DNA sequence: CACTCTACCGATAAGCAGAATTACCTCTCGATCCTGTG
RNA sequence: ACAGAUGUCCUCGAGAGGUA
């Protein structure tokens, strides 16, 4: 589609991050806090991007 | 006379009823299990049976 | 578009139509809304709705949609209730 | 008139991917180290 | 000049044993 879906948009150049409601944090046990797998994967992606930027 | 055994399944351990109980976090849907005051599940079979009945509302 | 009065649907009321009008009228009477019949000692909104429908005193209009998109309006009083 | 590969489709044969009834009850565990430090 | 506490539900992925 000319406006709705162009072929050049198929390459990911900007990655949106889901809001906290999409990936909430569980209660875990008492005095313990954990994060969803989405948060850890997003942090890994951000670390990889930062490493690539610094290396370039 | 006839020998009879009492099984482990009793009605007192299976009766459940919910009306606006605890909420979930992710999907904001009723929780699972009787011990957690959960709600009954409306499956796809119930949905299509109600479709066949014609009760859209 | 509306098919004038050269309508070609059925001159009777379907079961789904009967249920929908009965439910809408029951809800309207359950809320504070005027009643156009003699309650005569009835206090359940659904029974009041059936009493209103007995002599076709319900001011409701049925809009039957054709699959193409056209629709023809049928009055409740002009719909035969045989079921 | 068949001499040699050039362009065409019609079979055959191995590699991927999905997906497997519905509802309910109970218990039981696991959500991290060590080489490198002052 | 002023100002010391409370808001109710937390698991989650799995595994096993069973009921129609």
């Amino acid at each position: 589609n000319e406006v709705f879906s162009r072929p050049e948009w198929m390459i990911l150049t900007c990655l949106p991050v889901p809001p906290p409601p999409v990936r909430p944090s569980i209660s875990f046990n008492e005095s313990q806090r954990g994060e969803d797998d989405l948060t850890f994967k997003l942090a890994d992606i951000l670390k990889a991007n930062i490493s690539l930027e610094t290396l370039e | 006379p006839t020998y009879y055994q009492r099984l482990r399944h009793m009605v007192d351990d299976k009766i459940h009823a919910r009306a606006r109980g605890p909420m979930q976090v992710l999907t904001r849907q009723p929780v699972e299990g009787r011990s957690r005051d959960g709600g009954l599940r409306f499956g796809e079979m119930e949905r299509d049976c109600m479709i066949a009945h014609g009760a859209a509302s | 578009a509306i098919p004038k009065d050269q309508r070609a649907t059925t001159p009777y009321m379907t079961k789904y139509e009967r249920a929908r009008i009965l439910g809408t009228r029951a809800l309207q009477i359950s809320m504070n809304a005027p009643v156009f019949v003699d309650l005569e000692g009835e206090t359940d909104p659904l029974r009041i709705a059936m009493k209103e429908l007995a002599e076709k005193k319900i001011p409701l209009v049925i809009r039957r949609y054709l699959p193409d998109g056209s629709f023809e309006d049928w009055s409740v009083e002009e719909l035969i209730v045989d079921l």
